[PDB]
RNA sequence: GUUGAUUGAAGGGAUGCGAAAGUGUUCUGGAGGAUCUAAGCCGUUCUGACGUGCAACUCGAUGGCAUGACAUGUGCAUAG
RNA sequence: GUUCCCUGUGGCAGGGGUGAAUCGACUGUGGAUACGGAGGUGCAUUGAUAGUUGUGUGUAUUGCGGCUGGGAGGCGACUUGGCUGUGACGGAUGGGGGCGGCCCUGUCCAGGAUAGCAGAACUGGAUGUCUGCUGCGGAUUGUUAUGAUGCGAAGCAGCGAUGGGCGAGCCUGUUCCGAUGAAAAAGAGGCUGCUUUGUCGUACCUAGACCGCAUCUGGUGUCCACUGUUUGCCGCGGAAGUGUUUUGUGCAAGGGCCGUAAGGGAAGUCGGCAAGAUUGAUGUGUAACUUCGGGAGAAGGAUUGGCUCUAGCGUGCUAGAACUGUUUGUUGUGGGGAAUCUGACUGUUUACUAAAAACAUAGCUUUGUGUGUGGACGCAAAGUGAAUUCUGCCCAGUGCACUUUUAGUUACGGCCUGUUGGGCUAAGCGAGUGUAAACGGCGGGAGUAACUAUGACUCUCUUAAGGUAGCCAAAUGCCUCGUCAUGUAAUUAGUGACGCGCAUGAAUGGAGCAACGAGAUUCCCACUGUCCCUACGGCCUGUCUUGUGAACCUACAGCCAAGGGAACGGGCUUGGGCUGAUCAGCGGGGAAAGAAGACCCUGUUGAGCUUGACUCUAGCAUGUGUGAAGUGCUGGGUGCCCAGUGCUUUGUGGAUGGAUGUGGG
RNA sequence: ACGCUGCUUUUUGAUUCUUCGAUGUCGGCUCUUCCUAUCAUCGCGAAGCAGAGAUUGCGAAGUGUUGGAUUGUUCACCCA
RNA sequence: UUGAUAGUACGAGAGGAACUCUUGAUUGCGACCUCUGGUGGAGCGGCGUGCCUGCUGGCUGCUGCGGAGCUACGUCGGGA
RNA sequence: GGAAGGUCUGAGUCCUGAGUGUUAGAUAAGAUAUAAGUCGUAACAUGGCUGCUGUUGGAGAACCAGCAGCAGGAUCAGUAU
């Protein structure tokens, strides 16, 4: 494989080393395979920025740009959450 | 002299527009459940639009983080709390995002209706019926405690993650939205078309900052009606 | 509208080392404003030909680019 | 736009020829002869037309009839006269399977050439299954690859769909995007008989039938087109179809495009310009540096034909051996290496003298704005130009912002007071504070360490602040070919080092070279007619013939020496002269031709552009006149005029007159 | 030495007579001819000319006067 | 320019010539092709690609030697 | 081997690539011994701002400042209604 460069390996040596890393970071979270919450299988994938969907049972949900949930998603589903409980 | 880029590229707007599709909901004082049928893309903006359907009508909104097709929701004054649900503004308590704030009850949104973002509910005057918020830029803001709004952020995370990193890919974002690309800088245009102007070596040759007050529109080029300039 | 090749990223298989953490080798696969070549498109040098010319900008050799921020027929919009 | 066919004639003249339900348009959509859309294929026919004429068979449609049915089956998928579906949508890439064409092969029927030989050649024609779904079943199963499965695998039984080998539409997957790939017209349907199908275009020409003044080496949208060799639809050679003449010479010098050269090997030249050289494939072997991806086909070395066999499995490719020749085999396809300056990179540019170091670009920073159909991860205006490492000190001048709730200055109109004066009621300017990734700026003089020399240290004048980190005779250093070292026999060149630097220096960006470059420079190997110094050869021109047959230019003309002359005469004065009228050459002179000098000056002659020129002006700011009625409230001075001001519905928000300030747009 | 008198037209100035309805403006390469104020070769004087090697003068223009490194250079400066 | 003149004249020494005779060359000019070298789309051979059915024989491509003629890097020629 | 030639051992020549030593070089950073010095006073006493260790910024020079730690400290300790 490469040691260090992963999936920015495609990039050749453009663009500066610093700008080659945010590619790789955010290239793994967007075309990586997640598990399905109704059905329970693994087959979750992008469509555009936003958009997630299932290639068995066909649902749709609505995320973030590249990585399926955000962190200021999860900060404030939680608290509607807690609410409804307490 | 000739007229400069910056009115041409006004002109060519009212000429051939960009067009959003202007979304909102409407005026149901009763408690209805909805159904979201779809959610999608569309051109000029970022975030999806979800298409949901009441009983005797149907509206376009900005979806939240957490919606998914088939899903119900209920709309009404007094609707309980949760992801999605237009709900009236007292019946939220302090700290809870909302997004798409209407101002005059019965004017569908106003504010937050961007990817990612969203306002604060900070404090309830309950004398005089006044809530105070903070808007996506800052600003603190009264609103009475009648206007709606709805639960959660909005859809599409931080699209500033990813670099543009290359030519086309900043040549493909400004063919859909109307952005002028590509930019040739004022310093290197002849006297003829541009405030800055020719000379022996690429210089503006006098202050950048102007004023907002008083002069000719067409001096407002650089950096209008500035407070402060530097790094920090 | 766009031929035939070159290189070989992620993902996946097998096999060796090691107490563990980890790591070696090799297949499979087919990414990228990645390298040539063709249909073709341009215009670096000879300061070549020609210079009442084939021609009010052409001809030869040599060189550059050829999946694109491309090339091209036709409907519409912009006028001193 | 008649150029098409026939006839007569030396190019004209006379007469003919274009046939549509099933071709295109007349119909859809804010658009259209390429997008959407009721309807077909063979065979024959003229001098000239054919999806149009004739004919074998089919499909749709106009109208008019006749007869007939509203349910049967299957556990199910579904079968039937038994409605509410489609139109309708991007790029790249793998696997399966192929219209036509081409190749190999068995058999049969024919064709053309041949001195001689040929196991019997060469050519043509004819013949030679599972993407999916259901029931039972009850845990495994598959791909070139990623996989599928208790939300029901395999298997068994059904439903539905549809000679060998080199692939176009078609079937089925994976992948890419801050880009996610138009709209409207047009639905109903069983078995039969008669009847209907409007208007306009249709001949001929892809370049000698078009545009460029022309029978012009230029330009002009789409489709189809065989074979040997080869990775190659390229190059180097062949078919099919198409185009073409039959009495000029035979080759001086000098040209245009090429070939071969003893010995030397860049001594040539501003400069290796031009030419020569390397080149395909397969083993071998590969450094500094580096953003760890690259550099890299680094560099350097070796092998290659023909014939006769062996080995492997996937049957056409791969590996091995003997034999053989007048030593030789790619009858094609990159020159390489060591340094400096510069732009990060792929891209774009002065149609017709500039392709670049210019412009663009990602990244980095600053500014304005709470609403436009668009709601701050938005929209708009500027500068710098990948990454890495950094980005110092100055707000006195000019600009911009805020504040004037503790100076001054200042217009219309109104109100006040008075004899035609004076008071009250704006913004702006002025003042105070902030701001340099705003425009910009960033010092002299005297002494002073036990040899000289220098100055850590001190005094002094002075600024808004006195150039910091770094870098340099650099594309920035006048003096200047600076000084020392290094490369040469010899160095105004190159590189390294030095620094009081006329006039280096921090997003006016400073330092810095991995990768990339038809960018600018210097050196090394290789190689050569660049040169020493030229020679010989090829083809087309020129020389000679016949036909067709211009132009530029022209006071008059056309041999020299000296003199004087408007100070360089063909002609004037005093001397010296070739040669009677040809043909091919040639570049001394005719201050040769071309163009009312673009350089320079003058004119009371222009135009593009700038601003601290003179005189004005769109827009914008701020008081004030006009506009709609009724009411309450807090404050000013002398009863008074005004300020904000809430309320009521019964005018309305569209405007319009004048004043002051600003205004290289 | 201090002073004084000339010649040339190769320097650079001084001037503005000719040419602005145009006389192609630096150097090199190539090729020819002329001058003498002679560098060498031929003849001949002087000496603080022993010989050798040079120095100074007269007659004399027939024939010769090269190859390279650095610079666009003219010029300059080194090597053979 | 070589040898001789001559290690002589001259000189304390160190050093060190000339007339006359003699050997080869450099460069310019004018010729010539016996020899050697270059060229040689004349001629003979070798090895190929396509085509004529194969062998023989042809045409087309690359290559070795290469006579005649031309030529220089080769040969000849100066008044008392 | 009849010969032309073939085979084995293989010095040497010509070229490239590692290694292991030794050495020249304009400029230039240190160390040490001196002299004779110039400028200050950081440490040793509460050394006149207690001292030291790590880390990150700054200054003519010793050294100075911020954050945590150590006593090798100037304290083995001090009256809870
Ligand atoms: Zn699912």
């Amino acid at each position: 494989g490469t040691k260090k460069v992963g999936i920015a390996g495609s990039f050749g040596a453009r663009y500066g080393s610093t700008l080659r890393k945010r590619m790789k970071a955010v290239l793994e979270t967007q075309r990586a395979k997640y598990i399905c919450e109704a059905c329970g299988k693994k087959t979750v994938k992008r469509e555009a920025v936003g958009i997630w969907k299932c290639r068995s049972c066909r649902r749709v949900f609505a995320g973030g740009s590249y990585a399926k949930t955000t962190p200021a998603g999860k900060i404030f589903i939680n608290m509607v959450k807690q609410y409804n409980t307490k | 002299g000739k007229i400069t880029r910056r009115t041409r590229e006004a002109k060519k707007k009212q000429r051939q527009p960009i067009v959003k599709v202007c979304l909102s909901y409407p005026i149901i004082p009763q408690v209805e459940e909805g159904e979201v049928i779809d959610i999608v893309h569309e051109r000029s903006r970022g975030a999806p639009v979800a298409i949901i359907s009441f009983k005797e009508d149907d509206c376009m909104v900005p979806a939240s983080e957490g919606m998914y097709t088939g899903q119900k929701i209920l709309i009404g004054d007094d609707a309980p709390i949760d992801i999605g649900n237009i709900t009236k503004i007292k019946n939220v308590p302090e700290g809870m995002a909302v997004n798409s704030v209407e101002s005059v009850y019965g004017d569908g949104g106003t504010f937050a209706m961007v990817n990612g973002s969203y306002s604060l509910v900070v404090n309830h005057r309950k004398e005089t019926n006044e809530t105070v918020i903070k808007i996506p830029s800052g600003k603190k803001l009264t609103v009475s405690s009648e206007c709606r709004c709805i639960v959660g952020v909005v859809a599409g995370g931080g699209i500033h993650d990813k670099p543009l990193l290359k030519a086309s890919v900043a040549h493909y974002k400004a063919k859909a939205r109307g952005h002028v690309f590509p930019r040739v800088r004022g310093v290197a245009m002849n006297p003829v078309e541009h405030i800055h102007g020719g000379g022996n070596h690429q210089h503006v040759g006098k202050p950048t900052t102007v004023s907002k007050k008083d002069i000719s529109q067409e001096q407002k080029i650089g950096l209008v009606g500035a407070r402060r300039t530097g790094y920090r």
